[PDB]
């Protein structure tokens, strides 16, 4: 999950604003776990990878 | 649902008569010829299936199996509450004068 | 999922690229229970900032 | 809020307590 | 204890007042929007 | 000459700004140590078991609390009157449950109060004064013994003292009128007598000396540049005073004398707060006030109420709410 | 209200008999009983045993019956558990326990049935408060 | 001979059981006729391993080191039951009375007091089948009772309680009652516990022996206002047995 | 513990050391007055 | 709405504090001479 | 704890505004002779 958690834009530190003020937890929340790697799939049954 | 399980107790014959498997040993005060000495044999052995289990107790002489049988209308059993039976209170329920 | 750098420390960091790691209280930032920093913990290093 | 707030008045207080004392207006005779 | 030899008054005339309690103010009034936000 | 001797002229030099002296050498570290040590606690302390039924009471403003309501906790009834310093707990958190730090406070505090109290004779000899300010200080002090010490020896347990807060002081006058009935007893009574006439006295001296000041500013600036610091003369009309009040009252009722004046202001609150200290040293051992509780009865038989049965009355509400899982027994004897 | 010879007066023993009280007797049975019994039995309870008291329904039910002047002055020389069963003039003040208890050695037949008068006679007074304890003080 | 009152006074070792020498390993004796007790039972906690406990689900979580701070009151001792022997030659003994309760409080990482009721009441504990002779190979395992930490007559700091005080926040007169349901209606709680007792010495001369334990159970849910913490327990014991 | 338990034994006999040689070092003649 | 709770002490301490620096030095220099 | 968010700049307020009232009067004092 340590792995998990730096592939993920929230902890990119070019996404706060000037007057955003606090820590980086009273944004988008405190982390509890790792839901898991989506993966998508249409009907024909081929995966697709979201941009 | 959180229930007080003392309060809950209150409205069965434990609020109404000397519950046999309960009540506190300083209840037997109340008739005559209960306190001491046979109030020490009935919560020696409790519980009790029915009331009239406590006819049957080991040495009882022929006649204080009597006094039992004038008080058995003051005498009721209620399944056996853990906080009440917990910590000796039955002996000693933190209530003096 | 919930590091110094996600509540927003500033001098916490600094403290431990240097070597202070563990507090008084008994925890340490790498996880690990049961350790006696000694003097030099986080609570030490104030009070020596202080005094 | 409140403990900051509660020492920072206490800090004050003995802060004052150093300047009333060597610091003073000196009393002079005359 | 001999006085210091260094030591010189402090001034501050009245549109200098004026001017510092304006920039002040006005500074205020725009980061104040900021600080609520 | 010698460096002993050296530091000994330093020592008892008239010269410093804070004069330091032999009682001085004792005083400064135990004050030290004693403030620093309730500065810390007072902020961050963990909750104490002060009633030793492994029942904590926070004390401190980081465990949420005021500065009305915070305290520093008496230490455990599990200890009682046992000698607990920081080497006789297995560690710091055993020492900070056990209400370790109340014990090294009140200790190095009541020695650096008695030498502050020598430290007030030493000076005075130094300077040619008489040396009777330190024996005025005593009064305060022995209170502060009383509250501190010989309650909790004649109790049995420090846990009884007085707790080192504000709201810790009230739950420390209630339960001592519960068991011991103070306001009953004629020493707390003449201690009142001692604190109402104190600031009664206060007050007047205040202002009769206020009252006749020489004229010698205008009404633009103040009446106290009219005194200078060091001058030979009397600032007041001592006699002009005593016309007034020697007519408020009659004339014999009036100090003409102002050393005897300035005696009696001393004298009066000092001995009565000697008294209301020894009425809490006296009662540590169980000597209570006046029990008047069914004092009146009728020719039958029934209990005529007066005002001690009403007080006996709020004085049960205490008893049997304090502590209250601490009790196992009907009686309270300690 | 006055100590009237109404007040004064309580059952001799179980028949039903009734003996009256002077203002005499009453006073030093209620002398004799802060002597050698208040210690223990003030205001009514019993302070080594709070379960039991000297209020008269409680004496009335005891075995055997104690609501009554012959059965006080038995209880005080030969005293018994609540239902009779045991004898505790070892653990209890009794003349025939006097060798253990110096205070009963005072005591003789008229003052034993002086103390037994104001047992009888004080809970016909203050009602609740005899035996009641804290809550009615 | 040895020690009297005033050589322990003070000392600490009234709250350490008995031991047994290096050189006792022998075997005691066990008549399939004869009926035999437990004279005493001491058991003497030496570590307190507390759960931990939150959070990610991710693995079964272990056992941190905690730190006392109730000083030498940790101890049971002068436990007596009744040792059968069971049809299958099998010792099972049931705890009767004896001092098989003390309130223990620790301290872990971060500050957090854990209380907990280290007991053995009600203890049944088996060995094996076909138990010939208490060997240095014996070894008991046990169930017991664990009651609530508190009793039905304590009181919170607001005067709630289970068999007296208030039912209610009378502070806050005219709030809502429904998220106060677990702290105004206390609850008497009662689980089990397990033990395991392993001898190691073993004087087959006098009937002593002597080993090991560890017991796992739960702390103080404070009477049902939050979640119990689980509690493993080790340390050694003492135990004296006897024909009677 | 047993450490700082010496420490402490060490400052205390320190200060009360100080404390009697230091009345004993002619303290009534330290007066602004009549020297013996 | 749901604005900052400190915004408004820091808004009234960038007022005050550098306000009062100036009135502090303005009352001593008329008070000269 | 749950305390009044007012408070804060209640306290603040009370200390500084007498405050600098003091302190404006004593360096006007100073800067005179
Ligand atoms: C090198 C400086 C520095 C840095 C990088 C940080 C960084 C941090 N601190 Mg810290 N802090 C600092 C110094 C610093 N601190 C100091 C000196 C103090 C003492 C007051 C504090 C007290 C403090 C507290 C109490 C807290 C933080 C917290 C934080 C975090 C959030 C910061 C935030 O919200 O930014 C916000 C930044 C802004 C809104 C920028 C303001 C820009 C001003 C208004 C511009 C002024 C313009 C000027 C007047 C115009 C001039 C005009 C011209 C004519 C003159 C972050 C980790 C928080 C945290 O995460 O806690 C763990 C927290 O609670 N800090
Ligand atoms: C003026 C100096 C001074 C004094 C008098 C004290 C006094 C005390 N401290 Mg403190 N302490 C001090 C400075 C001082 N402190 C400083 C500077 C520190 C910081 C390191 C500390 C840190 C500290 C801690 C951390 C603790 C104490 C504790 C104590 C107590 C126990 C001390 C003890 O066992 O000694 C016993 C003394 C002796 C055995 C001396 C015997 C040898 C001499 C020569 C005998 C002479 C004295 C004799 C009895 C009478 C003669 C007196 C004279 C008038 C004739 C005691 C109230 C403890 C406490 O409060 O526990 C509750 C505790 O835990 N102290
Ligand atoms: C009209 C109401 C009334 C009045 C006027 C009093 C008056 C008094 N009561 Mg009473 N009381 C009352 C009602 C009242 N009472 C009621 C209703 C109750 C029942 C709840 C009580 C219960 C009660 C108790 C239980 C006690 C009192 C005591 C007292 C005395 C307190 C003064 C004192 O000890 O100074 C003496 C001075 C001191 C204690 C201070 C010593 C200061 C030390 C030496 C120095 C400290 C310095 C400090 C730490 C740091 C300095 C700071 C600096 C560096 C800036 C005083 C006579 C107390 C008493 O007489 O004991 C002595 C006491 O113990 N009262
Ligand atoms: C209505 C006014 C009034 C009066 C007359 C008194 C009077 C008294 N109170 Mg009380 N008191 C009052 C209001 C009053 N109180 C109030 C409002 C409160 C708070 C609710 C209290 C709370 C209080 C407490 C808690 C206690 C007293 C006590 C006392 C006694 C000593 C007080 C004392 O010396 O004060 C100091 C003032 C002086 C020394 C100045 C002199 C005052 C005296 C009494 C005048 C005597 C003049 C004399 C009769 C004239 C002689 C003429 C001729 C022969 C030459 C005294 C009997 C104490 C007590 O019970 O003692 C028995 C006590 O413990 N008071
Ligand atoms: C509650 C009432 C009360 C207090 C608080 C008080 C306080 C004081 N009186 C003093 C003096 C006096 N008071 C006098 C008569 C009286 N004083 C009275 C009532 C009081 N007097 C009354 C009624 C009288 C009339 C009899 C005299 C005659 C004197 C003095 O000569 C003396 C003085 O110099 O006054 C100017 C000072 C002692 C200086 C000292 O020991 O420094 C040493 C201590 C220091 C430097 C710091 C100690 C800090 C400690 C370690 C804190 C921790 C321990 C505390 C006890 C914590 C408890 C606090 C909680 C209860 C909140 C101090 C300001
Ligand atoms: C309708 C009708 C009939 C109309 C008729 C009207 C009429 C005029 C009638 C005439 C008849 C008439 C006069 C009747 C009298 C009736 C009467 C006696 C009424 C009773 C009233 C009464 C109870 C009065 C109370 C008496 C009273 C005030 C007592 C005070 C007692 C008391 C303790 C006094 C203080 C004494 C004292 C020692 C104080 C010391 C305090 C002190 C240290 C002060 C400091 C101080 C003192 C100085 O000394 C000076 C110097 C200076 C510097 C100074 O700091
Ligand atoms: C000294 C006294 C002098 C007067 C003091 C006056 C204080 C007014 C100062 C106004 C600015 C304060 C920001 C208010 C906004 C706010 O609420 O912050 C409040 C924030 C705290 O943020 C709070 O955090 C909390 C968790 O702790 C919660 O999450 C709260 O929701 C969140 O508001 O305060 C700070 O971040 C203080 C540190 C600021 C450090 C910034 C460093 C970078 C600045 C660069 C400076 C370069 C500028 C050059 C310009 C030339
Ligand atoms: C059956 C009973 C049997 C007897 C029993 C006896 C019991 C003890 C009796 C006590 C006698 C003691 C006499 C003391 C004399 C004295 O102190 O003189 C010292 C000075 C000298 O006076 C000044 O004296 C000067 C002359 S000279 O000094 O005396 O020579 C003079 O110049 C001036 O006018 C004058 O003011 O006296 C005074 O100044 C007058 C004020 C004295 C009042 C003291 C108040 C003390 C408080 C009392 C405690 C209660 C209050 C606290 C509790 C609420
Ligand atoms: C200008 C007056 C203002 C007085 C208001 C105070 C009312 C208090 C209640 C009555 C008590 C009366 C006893 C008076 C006693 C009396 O006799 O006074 C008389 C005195 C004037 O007397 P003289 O001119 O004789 O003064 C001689 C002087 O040289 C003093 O020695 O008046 C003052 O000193 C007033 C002081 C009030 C000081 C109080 C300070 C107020 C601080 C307020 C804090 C505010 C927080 C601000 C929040 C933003
Ligand atoms: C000290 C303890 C005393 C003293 C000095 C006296 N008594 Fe009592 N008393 C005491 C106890 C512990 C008990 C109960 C014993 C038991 O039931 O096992 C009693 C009981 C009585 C009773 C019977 C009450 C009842 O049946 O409800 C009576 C009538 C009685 N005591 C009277 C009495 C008198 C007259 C005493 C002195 C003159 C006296 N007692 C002394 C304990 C104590
Ligand atoms: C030399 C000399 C001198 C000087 C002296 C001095 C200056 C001293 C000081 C001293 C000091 C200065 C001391 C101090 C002490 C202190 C202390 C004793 C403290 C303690 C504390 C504590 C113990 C804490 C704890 C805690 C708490 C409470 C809570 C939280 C946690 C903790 C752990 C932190 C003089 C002048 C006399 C002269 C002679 C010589
Ligand atoms: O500790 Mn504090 O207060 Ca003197 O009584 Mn007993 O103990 Mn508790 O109760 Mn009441
Ligand atoms: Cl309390
Ligand atoms: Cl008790
Ligand atoms: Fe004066």
């Amino acid at each position: 999950e340590k792995l998990a958690f730096y592939d993920y834009i929230g902890n990119n530190p070019a996404k706060g604003g000037l007057f955003r003020t606090g820590p980086m937890n009273k944004g988008d929340g405190i982390a509890q776990a790792w839901k898991g790697h989506a993966v998508f799939r249409n009907k024909e049954g081929e995966e697709l990878f979201v941009r | 649902e959180l229930v007080n399980v003392v309060d809950e107790k209150l409205g069965t014959a434990y609020g109404e008569k000397i519950d046999l498997n309960n009540t506190n040993i300083a209840a037997f005060i109340q008739y005559r010829g209960l306190y001491p000495t046979l109030a020490k044999l009935i919560v020696k052995n409790a519980p009790y299936e029915s009331v009239e289990d406590v006819l049957n107790i080991p040495g009882l002489t022929e006649r204080q199996k009597q006094i039992l049988r004038e008080n058995l209308e003051h005498f009721t059993v209620t399944e056996v509450e853990t906080a009440l039976v917990e910590g000796g209170d039955r002996y000693n329920n933190g209530l003096y004068k | 999922l919930n590091p110094m750098w996600r509540q927003g420390m500033f001098v916490l960091p600094f403290m431990a690229r240097l070597g202070v790691t563990g507090s008084w209280s008994g925890w340490s930032i790498t996880g690990e229970t049961g350790i006696d920093p000694g003097f030099w913990s986080f609570e030490g290093v104030a009070l020596a900032h202080i005094v | 809020m409140e403990t900051i707030t509660y020492v920072f008045i206490f800090a004050c207080i003995i802060a004052l307590f150093f300047f009333a004392i060597f610091f003073r207006e000196p009393p002079r005779i005359t | 204890m001999e006085p210091n030899p260094n030591r010189q008054p402090v001034e501050l005339n009245r549109t200098s007042l004026y001017l510092g309690l304006l920039l002040i103010l006005v500074l205020a009034l725009l980061f104040s929007s900021y600080f609520f936000n | 000459a010698n460096l002993w001797e050296r530091f000994c002229n330093w020592v008892t030099s008239t010269d410093n700004r804070l004069y330091v002296g032999w009682f001085g050498v004792i005083m400064i570290p135990t004050l030290l140590a004693a403030t620093i040590c309730f500065v810390i606690a007072f902020i961050a302390a963990p909750p104490v078991d002060i009633d030793g039924i492994r029942e904590p009471v926070s004390g401190s403003l980081l465990y949420g609390n005021n500065i009305i309501t915070g305290a520093v906790v008496p230490s455990s009834n599990a200890i009682g009157l046992h000698f607990y310093p920081i080497w006789e707990a297995a560690s710091l958190d055993e020492w900070l449950y056990n209400g370790g730090p109340y014990q090294l406070i009140i200790f190095h505090f009541l020695l650096g109060a008695s030498c502050y109290m020598g430290r007030q004779w030493e000076l005075s000899y130094r300077l040619g004064m008489r040396p009777w300010i330190c024996v005025a200080y005593s009064a305060p002090l022995a209170s502060a013994f009383a509250v501190f010490l010989i309650y909790p020896i004649g109790q049995g347990s420090f846990s009884d003292g007085m707790p080192l807060g504000i709201s810790g002081t009230f739950n420390f006058m209630i339960v001592f009128q519960a068991e011991h009935n103070i306001l009953m007893h004629p020493f707390h009574q003449l201690g009142v007598a001692g604190v109402f006439g104190g600031a009664l006295f206060c007050a007047m001296h205040g202002s009769l000396v206020t009252s006749s000041l020489i004229r010698e500013t205008t009404e633009t600036e103040s009446a106290n540049y009219g005194y200078k610091f060091g001058q030979e003369e009397e600032t007041y009309n001592i006699v002009a005073a005593h016309g007034y009040f020697g007519r408020l009252i009659f004339q014999y009722a009036s100090f003409n004398n102002s050393r005897s004046l300035h005696f009696f202001l001393a004298a009066w609150p000092v001995v009565g707060v000697w008294f209301t200290a020894l009425g809490i040293s006296t009662m540590a051992f169980n000597l209570n006030g006046f029990n008047f509780n069914h004092s009146v009865i009728d020719a039958k038989g029934n209990v005529i109420n007066t005002w001690a049965d009403i007080i006996n009355r709020a004085n049960l509400g205490m008893e049997v709410m304090h502590e209250r899982n601490a009790h196992n027994f009907p009686l309270d004897l300690a | 209200a006055e100590l009237t010879p109404e007040v004064l007066t309580v059952p001799l023993n179980s028949e039903g008999k009734t003996i009256t009280l002077t203002e005499k007797q009453y006073l030093e049975g209620k002398r004799l009983f802060q002597y050698a019994c208040a210690s223990c039995h003030v205001g009514g309870i019993t302070k080594t045993n709070p379960s039991l008291d000297l209020r008269t329904e409680t004496l009335a039910l005891a075995t055997p019956p104690r609501d009554n002047i012959e059965g006080l002055v038995d209880y005080m020389k030969n005293p018994t558990t609540y239902d009779g069963e045991q004898e505790i003039a070892e653990v209890h003040p009794s003349l025939r326990s006097a060798d253990i208890f110096p205070k009963m050695r005072n005591l003789t037949e008229k003052d034993l049935v002086a103390i037994a008068g104001h047992i009888l006679v004080e809970p016909k007074i203050l009602g609740d408060k005899w035996g009641g304890g804290k809550v009615y003080y | 001979q040895t020690l009297t009152y005033d050589d322990i006074v003070g000392t600490g070792l009234a709250n350490k059981c008995p031991t047994l020498d290096d050189t006792a390993r022998g075997a005691y004796p066990i008549d399939s006729s004869q009926t035999y007790r437990i004279a005493r039972l001491c058991l003497q906690p030496t570590t307190f391993l507390v759960k931990e406990e939150p959070k990610n689900k991710r693995q079964e979580a272990e056992f941190v080191p905690t730190k006392l701070v109730t000083r030498e009151t940790t101890s049971l001792d002068q436990i007596q039951g009744e040792l059968k022997v069971n049809s299958d030659g099998s010792l099972t003994f049931v705890e009767e009375d004896g001092i098989d309760f003390q309130p223990v409080t620790v301290q872990m990482a971060g500050g957090e007091r854990i209380p907990l009721l280290f007991t053995v009441k009600n203890l049944v504990a088996s060995t094996q089948p076909n138990v010939t002779s208490i060997t240095t190979s014996t070894d008991f395992k046990g169930e017991f009772n664990v009651p609530s930490y508190r009793t039905a007559n304590f009181l919170d700091p607001k005067g709630r309680g289970l068999a007296s005080g208030y039912d209610s926040a009378i502070a806050l007169p005219q709030a809502k009652e429904e998220e106060l349901a677990r702290a105004n209606v206390k609850r008497f709680s009662l689980t089990k516990g397990q033990i395991s007792l392993n001898v190691a010495k073993v004087d087959g001369r006098t009937g002593e022996i002597a080993g090991t334990f560890e017991s796992e159970q739960l702390s103080d849910d404070d009477m049902g206002a939050h979640e119990p913490h689980e509690v493993k327990i080790q340390g050694v014991f003492y135990a004296s047995i006897e024909p009677a | 513990m047993e450490t700082l338990k010496i420490t402490v034994y060490i400052v205390v006999t320190f200060f009360v050391l100080l404390f009697v040689f230091g009345f004993l070092s002619g303290d009534p003649a330290r007066n602004p007055k009549r020297k013996d | 709405m749901e604005v900052n709770q400190l915004g408004l002490i820091a808004t009234a301490l960038f007022v005050l504090v550098p306000s009062v620096f100036l009135i502090i030095l303005y009352v001593q220099t008329e008070s000269q001479q």
